[PDB]
């Protein structure tokens, strides 16, 4: 599920050896999409508990609202789901015009 | 210099969580249930009754005839 909370945890890790803050502009990025992940995670976690218990509805309820999510990510990193995006050395490269009258219309 | 953040425009949405629409509590219910059964029970007696009416009406065309 995560793409930005995971490689979250690898530069951070990282950057403390090397002697780096990265840049502040950059810091607000990793905050967007790491927070943007714990509204993967917290729907995936509901859905997936009720449907092992076996009510089918609320699975189906909430996907068709997560694929307005899912145009983010291919937006600004790579892919679908697997990106390479947070480096060692910050943010790989910035993200397009849009993407802050979506991220206000989505929320 | 064409970078993203907008000069205005926001929200937010809430965080709030909140739809009470009640509804119809605190003994208005249990009144509607009472009074409308009675109600069934009401149109019994015009019913049952008339069909015993008939019940004995039925039973009258038997005895008259059969000698």
């Amino acid at each position: 599920v995560s793409m930005m909370c995971n490689e979250q945890a690898y530069s951070l890790a990282v950057e403390k050896l090397l002697n780096i803050q990265p840049p502040p502009r950059a810091q607000w990025i990793r905050v967007l999409f790491g927070e943007i992940t714990r509204l993967l995670n917290h729907i995936m976690a509901v859905t997936t508990h009720a449907l092992d218990i076996g009510a089918m509805t609320p699975f189906f309820w909430m996907f068709e609202e997560r694929e307005k999510m899912f145009e983010f990510y291919e937006r600004v990193s790579g892919a679908r789901m697997h990106a390479a995006y947070v480096r060692p050395g910050g943010v790989h490269q910035d993200l397009p015009l849009g993407l802050m009258d979506d991220i206000y219309e989505f929320s | 210099k064409q970078d993203m953040p907008p000069v205005g425009g926001y929200g937010p949405i809430d965080y709030k969580r909140n739809l009470p629409r009640r509804g119809l509590s605190g003994y208005s219910m249990f009144a509607v249930g009472i009074g409308a059964l009675l109600f069934g029970y009401w149109s019994m007696m015009k019913w049952n009754r008339e069909r015993r009416r008939l019940q004995i009406e039925d039973f009258e065309a038997r005895i008259a005839l059969m000698p």
